């Protein structure tokens, strides 16, 4: 019962293949310490928003005008400023996101002639779908 | 109809006299003059204030804090003043920004897991009207500010009261787990304490025998227009109003140099007429400009032979 | 989001064959160790979001800060969810026993 | 500083001349004085309407229409109207609300199946510019409605290819669409004049204006004033000088702020205004400071 | 058979249970009808409201005001009247909402005490988990 | 719902397909994933999720069938997903059987 062995053997590293898929915090983690630092900048950046919309709230309209439209200047500014900034960085977190799953994307492609060669016709012919169908509806019950 | 705004006067039944419209008016003026006529009315009243310039003062010469307070040369009248009012108005910035049914009490109380600020703008709120009640005047005159509304506000825990209200029969479930798991205080009490206040005061402004909206505008479109907004979100919010008032207009007929005052008044009347045919159902006032830098109560008690008589140079 | 849910499900449905087998003694032990599982699986990452707000006014009124505001959410929910767990271990045992019921 | 329109008025490049701002302005009469002005500048005008009033035909007692005319008594002054301004606008109005992020081609391919929703509308203001360009005028101006914009409308189209660039009458009428829009984000051939009275509210407006364009990346460098009241050191009915009060108060507000800009006192003609003469004296007006 | 075929009826009763929590919307579909008469008398009044809307914006405003006053007043009147009527057709979707929710619950009850009538506790418990538990968690795959 | 649905059928068909049978078994069994498929007849009850590619679509043109065309195309290859693969985890399991029973 070798052959099964080895065939289950084979089946066990399938299981590795989702385990690719799902090793995405072990990559996420450097990415999320490394906008860590932005990210608390730019609440900060949200304390200093507050800061000068409460000083407005001290503030004239109809006599200090002048002030008051130049302090508006400056809240939409920093505003947008950091609405865009966090957009960004969430941009770049779906850059990440997308390039790492398509390099495990490669490391399903590697498992698969990875498995070519282990068992190195109508075997392959057979074996090539008798593992992709495990593989991927093991993917699917991942995300229904 | 009756170009004059004694019909106010007349109606004792008034205890709330707010008076609003954006735009570089004299509402606080105004609104003094009003004040004063009351107070020639012989009762017991007290304006409010919630412009951050306090412009009551400049038409006082006195200093005021957020306490009621005696004002020189009269009795009866008194000031008092909240910019709080306006700071706490802004913690239901988000629900101003919703204006739902359900969700407001909804956020409300997420907002109370957050940081509990709905009881904090409850009480802020509350402690006003608490006050004033308490001295138990017979009006009491609103200047709101250029920029928001506040009658609106009691809307807002009413729709909170159906949260607590109905969490209070889930009271009946809170009581035996707890008795069965071994400050519950300032929940209770506070709210309890507030909301039936909350509730009389909500109740009193939609009356439309006893609450009264004066706007105020200018003769000129982009302000009439403002103004007409303001009566239709009002109208929405279901509050009574009969009267708005116009300011800086003269139109006089002595003397030909005026060319410039001619045309400018012939503008003005022509918005004003386009007025007129609109708001036949209001009591339209015609308040001119005061023919010198506006100061003292000397022009308050002008605006308020103005307001009782419909003037005619 | 239901990753290790269906995946420690399906883990059942795996050993049933070893359990109803009868490897040792540890029949029904060795699914809790399969749950115990679930919190090494915490270990690495199970970030998400704690679900909205509604009787939480209630425990306002009954006080007991965000500590217990939390663990009763997170409790329900892990009870619940391992109770699914149970009898599904316990439906894999019906299907064991119509390997039985057709033999 | 700067107290006059001249870098409007002294620039071959500019061809667009925009203005706007709410309220009982005589932003008409202003607008065919800055075009008479740029007739004198030795071009080719063409002044554009979109106020359903065409009070341009009131200063000119002429009736016109979606056709570009002459001017009577004048050369090269062309005029031209369109309520359709409205319409091509009217649902990108709301659209203006759906189309904020990164689906502003959904609601155009959401009923493009059925009739194409959001497209023709563009396309009735492709024809539009199109006619715009025909003769080939050197400036025109505009004379914008009190609400909306037919600016960044334009911005809007180049949009909807993205999708499709991924790889009926798009391929001839999106061009010259990219090509005015490039004009409009470009400093130096397109300018906003807005225009405001000294009133308090007219002047938060004004202010939102111009947060709005320099959000929406056009420029602007000037701020025409209106109905100023001016009394003269002679005996001043004191109703004039209260007034100039008020007015010293705003514009005073004004100033330090819009410092950048230039600024274009203008007062009230003290007569009715029914024909040529106002708008002559006006472009009279708006190359040196008035005085009384 | 019919000894564990029974073991396997009550999955068919659960089957058909949710399958018809999921029906639901036939009825809801009646109710739709129901929509769609009020929804032509609407559509007249959104008709209207089009019409109404263009004479507006033939309108001058800086010019003749009242007119445009007294339109908009009238617009908003037909607005509040259209949303009267979408309050009454969810206030409505909601009563059916809850009054077949009804009918799907008391109809659990109806199989409890039915199946109970068929067995006359351990299997009782088991019943209950396997049919709410299995069927609503597979539920929950189509239908989180 | 019905990938598991129909696997539970599968799971049923273990023993029939690995019983003694004449000239074809498999058949039968995809027989019953087009009973499945008519599940989806009454049960429509959904909507679209959401693409980018209908842009391209009604640039290429015949939109006002195509995209449904396509899109019960994209349902039918999910159809082979489910019912193939499913079919073939069982056939995994009863070689399983074959082997270590
Ligand atoms: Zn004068």
């Amino acid at each position: 019962a070798a052959d099964h062995w080895a065939w289950l053997l084979v089946l066990s590293f399938v299981f590795g293949c989702n385990v690719l898929r799902i090793l995405l915090p072990s990559f996420s983690s450097f990415m999320s310490r490394v906008l860590q630092k932005d990210a608390e900048q730019e609440s900060q950046m949200r304390a200093e928003i507050q800061d000068m919309k409460q000083e407005l709230s001290t503030v004239n309209m109809m006599d200090e005008f002048a002030r008051y439209a130049r302090l508006e200047r400056k809240i939409n500014k920093m505003t947008d400023k950091l609405k865009t900034h966090v957009k960004a960085r969430t941009a770049q977190l779906a850059k990440i996101k997308w390039v790492i799953s398509v390099a495990f994307y490669v490391l399903q492609a590697a498992l698969m002639i990875s498995l070519i060669w282990k068992y190195y016709v109508a075997g392959g012919v057979g074996i090539t779908c008798w593992i992709l169908v495990c593989n991927k509806v093991v993917a699917i019950v991942l995300h229904p | 109809l009756e170009p004059t705004l004694s019909n106010i006067i007349e109606q004792r039944s008034l205890k709330w006299i707010f008076v609003g419209g954006k735009g570089g008016v004299g509402k606080t003026t105004c609104s003094c003059s009003l004040a004063v006529q009351l107070s020639k009315g012989r009762e017991s009243v007290l304006i409010i204030s919630t412009d951050p310039a306090h412009n009551i003062s400049d038409a006082f010469d006195q200093k005021f804090s957020k306490v009621p307070t005696k004002v020189k040369g009269y009795d009866n009248l008194f000031a008092m003043e909240i910019d709080p009012s306006l700071g706490v108005a802004e913690l239901p910035d988000e629900f101003f920004e919703e204006d739902n049914m359900l969700s407001m009490g909804k956020k409300m109380m997420q907002e109370a897991m957050s940081a509990f600020p709905g009881i904090d703008e409850a009480m802020s709120y509350a402690e006003v009207m608490r006050l004033v009640k308490g001295m138990n005047f017979s009006v009491v005159v609103f200047d709101t500010a250029p920029t928001g509304h506040t009658l609106r506000l009691l809307n807002f825990p009413t729709i909170v009261e159906r949260g607590l209200g109905r969490l209070m029969q889930i009271k009946n479930q809170i009581s035996p787990f707890i008795s069965q798991m071994c400050n519950a205080d300032q929940l209770a009490s506070k709210l309890e304490e507030t909301l039936p206040v909350i509730r009389s005061v909500s109740e009193q402004f939609k009356d439309p025998e006893q609450t009264t909206f004066i706007c105020v505008c200018i003769a000129e479109f982009l302000s009439l227009y403002e103004t007409e907004r303001l009566i239709q979100e009002l109208a929405k919010c279901k509050i009574d109003t009969h009267n708005i008032i116009v300011n800086q207009l003269v139109f006089p007929d002595p003397e030909k140099p005026c060319k410039m005052c001619e045309a400018r008044h012939k503008i003005q009347a022509k918005y004003l007429d386009q007025m007129e045919d609109l708001y036949e159902d209001f009591h339209i006032v015609k308040l001119p400009l005061l023919p010198h830098e506006v100061r003292g109560a000397d022009k308050v008690n002008t605006f308020s032979a103005l307001l009782l008589e419909p003037y005619k140079p | 989001r239901i990753f290790r849910l269906v995946g420690c499900a399906l883990l059942a449905l795996g050993v049933r064959a070893f359990v109803c087998k009868y490897l040792s003694i540890f029949a029904p032990f060795l699914t809790l160790q399969l749950a115990y599982m679930g919190l090494y699986k915490y270990f690495p990452k199970s970030e998400k979001k704690i679900k909205t707000t509604v009787l939480t006014a209630a425990l306002l009124l009954s006080g007991i800060p965000a500590e217990v505001i939390n663990r009763s959410m997170d409790t329900y929910s892990k009870m619940g969810e391992v109770f699914t767990d149970l009898c599904v271990y316990f439906f894999t045992f019906i299907f064991c026993h119509e390997l039985l019921d057709y033999w």
